[PDB]
């Protein structure tokens, strides 16, 4: 429960549990599967 | 000035990132007005907003 | 969630430990790619690993000092510390602006805590009890220029009232105009060949002054003034490299000169343990 | 069913670059280039889209790579603002957005050895080299087609060039959390990074703010065999995407 | 709320533009009038522009 | 059910022109200004479209009317050649292809006596001072914003300036036959005339050829009122419209 | 939730969404719409 009106008062949100490191780790344009050729 | 009196003014925006315009033109080649001054005393330019952030600075 | 999979020998065309880094994807290869594995479970959640938790916790970001004492006969009042004022900046203390560092743009709504202690080394019967008024400056309010100025009324600036030893705890939401701080700007705030790099719009937040408004007691109570800061709705961007030299000055990731190696250097050769 | 992942082909308006043994490209962040949706639009002036006159592959000058280089570094959109008719767009708005597609060329037979380091560092704020509270000046972070060498002097106003510290104070086996790409000269010839808009806002300045940089840093030192030129050639291609411009105005005013 | 519509070229007989302050009235004269705007919205309340606020 | 058929307001870009002693506008040949559609075209490269950029109101250097001016003439896009991003435009292509939205501006008191002719002669190829096989030398036909005046004297390379003959060979009384606009002081002040794109192939060069050309002739002397200023402005303003090029080309080369 | 009974006490009533500019920009007798001429 909130004691106040703006949202400058709410708690924090917690934790995002919406991950998805593909965007860091395979940033890349073509699909590559672990297991196959990087390069062909 | 007198209703007899003919004249045509042109006010020009000139968004930022250029220096203040020293000739009329290189003051038209921005957002510019020509006001035809007749019947219609008053002309309403409204300078639009260009900017990349979304609020400037009152200071 | 499963942590690492059950797997077996593995003889096969498919060679998951081999790849080509060349295409800058990190494959994620995992134990049973290597060995043979067993069902094991993750049992974890990373709860403490969210940016909310790791820049979100309350820490000293800046501090001061500033007396209460009479007066009368000091022209420059303010460069005397009878109030002293400090521009917000999150780039002053190390720690978290490493921190804050590690990513290009942060959007947060702040959390701030004022911390000021009584003290009187020199003769002094007593430690007042002090009524602490802490004033937040927009860009434009009037900078004050004596402890009495015409500001201190706070009509349209923030002005939290307290005695010293307790903490003010005022909520600001995020006062930047882009949708987040920029950790870095590669970029300038106009086109002068006399203009400050990086420093700009985007960095200038206002300022906090500090002040007493009790009138003068016998004696100088020299108040070092701790300010504490907790980042909430932290939301982070374009993850960038660890900060690997130190700062000089805010905003700016300028370095000294002939800086100190950062590389734990061997003890002997290459093939040392 | 018979193809391969390392020919690649890159058409954009009237250019047309092929390669033979390229890398898988890299898409910063895994977000391709969009034009601003006007859920987000701040200024009021309507953006014009030279969309074949600019998004075109623009061949800078090449560098050579020797066994001392320290490596080079560009300035987007600066890079490409004495370009044609894509700097007459930059300079006389008062702002810009665009994206790139950044192409690193370095070929070499199968006996060279050697590494390159083809990385986009968005918001690359350089240090000076006189450290205290010293500024870099404009005139130098904004070079143009010529961009910076890392092993050059330093001059009064330029960032400080020590590619160690990546020019910013990060170390540069850190530089891979940034998209990038390693020309291998055993692997690959050629690098390839498409680069979306990446700001706070969603239009700011494009003379004054450069939202990326790319760096071509050699890691592994060039080893040409018993005999060859102790130099290869790299040839840096970028070619702008998704452009857009508000506010046509009396034309920027730069120094020089 | 919408804060700036789509307007291309404007060759008409209604000039919006043009008034009489005399008349003692502001026409709500938007960019769109005088230039060629894109479809932006508000993103913004005013709640800090109340007189209860101020 | 109350308006006026002299108030007019004509919107472009960021550009805004407003009168109240404007004439119907005069649409050359009921042809509004399209872009060239696949069905005619000859050639290949796609056509970049600079629509906000390039189409707005580009406010010429204002001329000087006196008893004894002969007229005036400006050549199209040539009278727009050197102006910001559209020049460019024009150059560092082979080809172009715009409209035009030519607004002459004069305006008088109700005392003042004298008529402008406002005619576009599309194709308007002048004739030499010398005679005989004498040609006219690209150098003066391609002024630029500066137009051709009438009343000077004429050097060496550009074409005769008998306003009589309108510099072709045919009678000033004929070119009411042209989309044409009279500026009679007493009844208009501003003329307004939209000229499409004439030419006979589906597009042409923009650099050596100029499509149409705008004259300013007056008809009846300038007779001011007596103790007035034997003088009046005469203020032209060309909007591009409908704009089209193709091959982006090194920068087009002219003399000087 | 409001701890005392007098008006005096609960807390402000937030923003009055309800926005008339009207008033102020076109206190005219007359219906003045924007492009038409003002006076005729």
């Amino acid at each position: 429960i909130n004691y106040y009106k703006d949202a400058a008062s709410t708690s924090s949100a917690g934790q995002s549990l919406s991950m998805d490191p593909s965007k860091f780790t395979e940033p890349v344009k073509d699909l590559m599967l672990k297991g196959a050729p990087a390069l062909n | 000035g007198p209703a007899l009196s003919s004249a045509k003014l042109i006010l020009a925006y000139t968004p930022p990132g250029a220096r203040g315009p020293q000739d009329r033109r290189e003051a038209m080649l921005g957002t510019h007005v020509v006001w035809d001054i007749g019947l219609q005393s008053t002309i309403v330019m409204t300078i639009p907003w260009t900017s990349g952030v979304q609020f400037r600075y009152t200071d | 969630t499963v942590a690492s999979i059950s797997s077996g020998p593995k003889h096969t065309q498919k060679v998951p430990i081999l790849t080509a880094n060349e295409t800058g994807a990190t494959m994620p290869v995992l134990p049973s790619d290597s060995i043979e594995t067993r069902t094991t479970y993750m049992h974890f959640n990373g709860s403490e690993t969210d940016v909310e938790c790791f820049l979100g916790r309350a820490a000293c970001v800046h501090v001061t000092e500033i007396q209460n004492k009479d007066a009368t006969g000091i022209d420059n009042h303010r460069e005397a510390k009878l109030f002293n004022d400090w521009k917000i900046n999150l780039s002053s203390l190390v720690q978290l602006r490493k921190k804050l560092e590690l990513f290009t743009y942060v959007r947060f709504d702040s959390e701030y805590t004022i911390l000021a202690t009584a003290s009187q080394p020199d003769s002094a019967n007593y430690s007042s009890n002090l009524v602490v008024q802490a004033m937040y400056v927009p860009p434009g309010a009037p900078n004050p220029k004596e402890w009495d100025d015409y500001t201190w009324q706070s009509a349209s600036n923030p002005s939290v009232f307290f005695k010293v030893g307790d903490t003010s705890r005022f909520s600001v939401p995020y006062v930047g105009l882009a949708s987040a701080y920029n950790c870095f700007y590669d970029g300038y705030s106009h086109d002068d060949a006399e203009t400050q790099y990086g420093i700009t719009v985007l960095n200038h937040m206002g300022s906090m002054a500090f002040r007493i408004v009790n009138e003068h007691d016998e004696h100088k109570t020299l108040v070092k003034i701790r300010v504490y800061h907790r980042a909430k709705h932290v939301e982070a961007w374009i993850p960038r490299a660890p900060r690997a030299l130190p700062y000089t000055s805010i905003g700016r990731t300028n370095y000294p000169k002939n800086t100190e190696p950062v590389i734990k250097k061997r003890k002997g050769d290459i093939k040392s343990y | 069913c018979g193809y391969s992942d390392r020919v690649q082909q890159i058409t954009l308006g009237n250019s047309t670059i092929t390669t033979q043994e390229a890398a898988n490209a890299v898409v910063c962040y895994a977000e391709w280039p969009e034009y601003l949706p006007d859920v987000d639009a701040s200024d009021v002036n309507k953006t014009s889209k030279p969309d074949t006159s600019v998004c075109r592959f623009y061949t800078l000058d090449s560098k050579t790579w020797t066994t001392g280089s320290k490596g080079w570094c560009w300035k987007l959109p600066d890079a490409l603002k004495d370009m044609g008719v894509f700097g007459q767009n930059m300079f006389f708005h008062s702002l810009g957005r665009s994206g790139y597609t950044v192409h690193v060329q370095c070929n070499a037979t199968k006996f060279h050895s050697g590494c390159l380091l083809v990385v986009v560092i968005p918001e690359h704020q350089l240090a000076s080299h006189e450290g205290g509270n010293v500024s870099v000046k404009y005139t130098f972070t904004h070079p143009g087609e010529r961009g910076i060498d890392l092993s050059s002097a330093n001059e009064v106003g330029g960032p400080v060039k020590d590619v160690i510290y990546n020019m910013n104070g990060t170390l540069l086996g850190n530089l891979l959390i940034f998209p990038h790409q390693f020309i291998n000269l055993r692997t690959n010839n050629t690098a390839t990074i498409v680069i979306p808009y990446i700001n706070s806002v969603p239009i700011d300045s494009m003379t004054r703010h450069n939202n990326v940089s790319l760096m071509v840093i050699p890691i592994a030192p060039l080893t040409v065999p018993t005999g060859a030129t102790p130099s290869l050639p790299i040839t840096v291609t970028i070619a702008p995407m998704c452009t857009e411009f508000s506010g046509i105005r009396s034309k920027s005013i730069v120094p020089q």
